């Protein structure tokens, strides 16, 4: 007569894209739409029991989250888990819910290993995956003549969820699975100045197609040093792996978009540097249902969660929880419609997998693996104004690169430089 | 610190190496 | 009136040094000695509740073990946990018991990260630690003039606890913490022939002091190929990181000790190869209490566990569980003796730490970090017979290398070859 949904997310820390202050109202919106739909679970009253994935210091935890999962499992026996989104929170909870035969839905947990559904059985990811970033990079290389060698630089903060490691792992593994080109990689520490000579030297020795996963300021400083050392768009292209657009404002207003601008008298040098720099991000959903969802999310979070949802790419995570939840209720209702129960985890999961769906994020396709296909945008500088704008768009389901507003990807040489220089790297 | 050694104990951070020197993966 | 000890180990799989078929009788011996001692917990009846750390396939599991820990914790509220011994089993259980404020004792879990006691609080290791291997290697290098460069080759089987990775991590991190020399490393796959050209080439380009953590046969085959390619004891020294002596028989009988002997007509070639090879193992305890313990362990395991305890270095793990359990009962009794309770985890733990103790393994020192100091033997070939025998011994608490039975470590040149060649590696 009612469905129990267990949530394991950050209930107090609001710094995460999947924090409850931001996912909670998106889930309330989805529950309210289930109530108003007589074709989704007619008569059922879907209840929610919450559990915090964060430890005593407030950050998501490989210990708090699995404990919270056990507490909710024995206290409420839920039919489905929601979250966590942190990789190190989601992995132990994922293995528990796989063993419990309970479906797990999350718009976080994008790590390569969560994709091994032989272990993470009945785990369905409705947000981005880092292997899907490898799909985009693959198409980018095929559609640009780079079939030899790339270099990847990544840096994390000690004690975090290692976002850049997992981003780079997804890119690295998928790209070599599909292209088998030489992908050199190097980790650094952003606050450690010792690494910048090593990095700059490694840039001019290990690649010309260069991906950097780092903070905006680290990517900026790395660009300034590359200009100061004479590395320009004629030989080098620097992709910033900024999937959440941290180095850019939201697509709503704040025209124009300038990541090189900082107000330290270096902005003039930074613009000429960023002439060699392109930014890879998630794609902002276009559909007007998204914008309406954003307005309702902001209202409901300010009312019931005392939180202010700013605009930005990070909002695709609460939108994907929203969409994932509706996609699950559809599947349960379909499982009930053919004689199943709310605990037929495998039947429910297979109805959700290899399936297209329409949600506030627009068209969303769960692939055969149970992971949502992920669309990416490519930002580039207009050499006239100097501002960055989307010039290429990647559809994850069809793996197509489509030009955007008839724009041209800027090249100082008129075309992309070769991924290997003239007479070797020497 | 180290690029390969010291990174937590979970099979999630041992799916590619990627800081390590390996002939597999 | 009674003390509850929770055990999380392999209750069914008997392939592990810390399997219950082997640790269970050692614990029964220790409980029987607590009962017969009126100075250890007088009147208390130490109870034991078991939990299997292995999954459905029988191997130790990063899911079964933490789940089992939760079951025992809420059903029995034990005052202490025993095990797990697998690294991936022990890490999640360790973070649970740290959070539960409950002490944990194990002779397994030797990984570097378990040594971070800020996270693994109240975790006491009474068996070996892989950083202690790094101590022995440090002393070996100082007492031999190697202060420049070493190479480390290691291989694991996909899906195991990665024993060689963690051994090499402990060695790598501690050695560079103390000597800051260049430690090159390379992982291979034992069954993959593509790697043996790569390894042999890396041997003759990345080091002359060469440590190999692998199976006996892989180490043997690598030696055969090094001889075939003309790598002899004049320039190279190959240490096999065989801490449990898997490539050697037990120290009880089976005289003599021949690891290069296999019966494939290659044994003639293997002996000349192994002239460049030395084997690093844990130290067999000397004291006669150990031999009496071994006899009693074998009897009790065959009687109550239907298991046959063969002789060998792996028996130091059940012996250390034994010793750690008695070392804990002392601390509880001392905590009770000064007004504490059996749940004063931090008081009990600090009585155990920075403390020397006498057990069936002889002298055992728990260091300031809560980890037992580990003694190592070094085996070497007698050039006359070709058999291997202990020639050096390392006391972990004093960090001294003492020669053994007036033996001399064999060198084809009369002294150790230089860790760096003449005019570089080119
Ligand atoms: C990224 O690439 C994906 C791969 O192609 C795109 O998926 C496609 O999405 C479109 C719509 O968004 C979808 O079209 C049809 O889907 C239904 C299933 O086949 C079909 O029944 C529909 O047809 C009905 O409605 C139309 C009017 O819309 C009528 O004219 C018809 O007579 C019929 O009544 C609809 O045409 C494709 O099937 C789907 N392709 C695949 C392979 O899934 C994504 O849309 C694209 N995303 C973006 C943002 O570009
Ligand atoms: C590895 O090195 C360790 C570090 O040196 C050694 O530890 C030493 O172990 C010895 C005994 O094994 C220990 O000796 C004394 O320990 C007591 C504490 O100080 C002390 O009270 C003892 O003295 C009593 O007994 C003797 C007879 O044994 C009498 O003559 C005395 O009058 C007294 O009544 C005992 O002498 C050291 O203290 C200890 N040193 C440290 C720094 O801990 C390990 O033994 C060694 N292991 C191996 C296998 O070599
Ligand atoms: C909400 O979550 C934030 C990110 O998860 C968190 O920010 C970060 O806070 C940690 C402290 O927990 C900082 O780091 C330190 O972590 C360990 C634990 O003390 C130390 O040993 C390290 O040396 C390091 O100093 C991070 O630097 C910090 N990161 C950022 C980007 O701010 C917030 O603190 C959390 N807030 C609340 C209220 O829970
Ligand atoms: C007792 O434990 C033994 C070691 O923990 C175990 O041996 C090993 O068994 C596994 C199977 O679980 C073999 O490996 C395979 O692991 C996964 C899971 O199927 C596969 O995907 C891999 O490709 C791989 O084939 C190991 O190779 C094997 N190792 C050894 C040294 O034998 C025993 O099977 C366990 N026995 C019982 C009764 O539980
Ligand atoms: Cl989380
Ligand atoms: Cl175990």
């Amino acid at each position: 007569s009612d469905l129990t949904v267990a949530v394991v997310l950050p209930l107090t820390n609001t710094s995460y894209p999947w924090s409850w202050a931001r996912v909670g109202p998106a889930v309330e919106l989805a529950l309210a739409r289930v109530k108003a739909r007589p074709d989704l679970l007619p008569g059922w009253t879907v209840r929610m029991v919450l559990g915090s994935s964060e430890n005593a210091a407030g950050v998501c935890s490989d210990t708090a989250a699995p404990l919270a999962a056990v507490d909710l499992k024995w206290e409420h026996s839920p039919a489905v888990f929601l979250g966590p989104g942190c990789v190190y929170s989601a992995a132990p909870v994922g293995r528990f819910t796989a063993h419990w035969r309970v479906p797990l839905l999350t718009a976080g947990a994008p790590a390569l290993g969560i994709g091994v559904k032989d272990e993470y059985a009945l785990t369905t990811r409705t947000g981005p995956s880092h292997v899907k970033l490898g799909d985009f990079v693959t198409a980018l290389h095929r559609r640009l003549g780079w079939e030899h060698q790339a270099l990847v630089l990544y840096a994390d903060r000690l004690g975090d969820d290692r976002p850049c490691f997992f981003i780079v792992e997804g890119l690295y593994m998928r790209v070599r699975e599909r292209l088998n080109i030489t992908v050199n990689h190097q980790e650094f520490v952003e606050g450690d100045p010792d690494h910048y000579p090593k990095l700059l030297r490694a840039v001019r020795r290990k690649g010309r197609v260069i991906y950097i996963c780092s903070s905006p300021d680290a990517f900026r400083n790395l660009m300034l040093l590359a200009l100061n050392a004479g590395l320009t768009g004629e030989d080098y292209v620097f992709f910033h792996l900024d999937v959440f657009g941290q180095s850019l404002k939201s697509a709503q207003g704040l025209v124009p978009q300038k990541p090189w601008e900082r107000g330290d008298g270096q902005d003039r040098s930074a613009r000429q540097a960023f002439q060699a720099a392109k930014i890879i991000t998630y794609k902002e959903p276009d559909n007007p249902e998204y914008l309406e969802f954003l307005k309702q999310l902001k209202l409901l979070a300010d009312k019931k969660f005392n939180f202010t949802v700013e605009d930005g790419l990070k909002n695709i995570i609460p939108a994907s929880f929203h969409d994932g939840l509706l996609l699950y209720v559809q599947a349960v209702t379909e499982t009930l419609a053919q004689g199943g129960t709310v605990t037929d985890g495998e039947n429910i999961t297979q109805r959700m997998w290899n399936r297209s769906f329409q949600g506030v994020t627009g068209y969303l396709k769960i692939d055969r693996n149970g992971d949502r296909d992920t669309d990416f945008s490519l930002w580039d500088m207009d050499p006239e104004t100097g501002a960055f704008r989307v010039v290429l768009n990647y559809n994850g389901t069809s793996q197509e690169l489509m030009a955007v507003s008839e724009h041209k990807l800027y090249w100082p040489l008129g075309y992309p430089p070769p991924d290997v220089p003239k007479c070797g790297f020497d | 610190r180290s690029s390969c050694f010291g990174g937590r104990i979970d099979r999630i951070g041992a799916q590619s190496g990627l800081g390590c020197n390996s002939f597999r993966y």
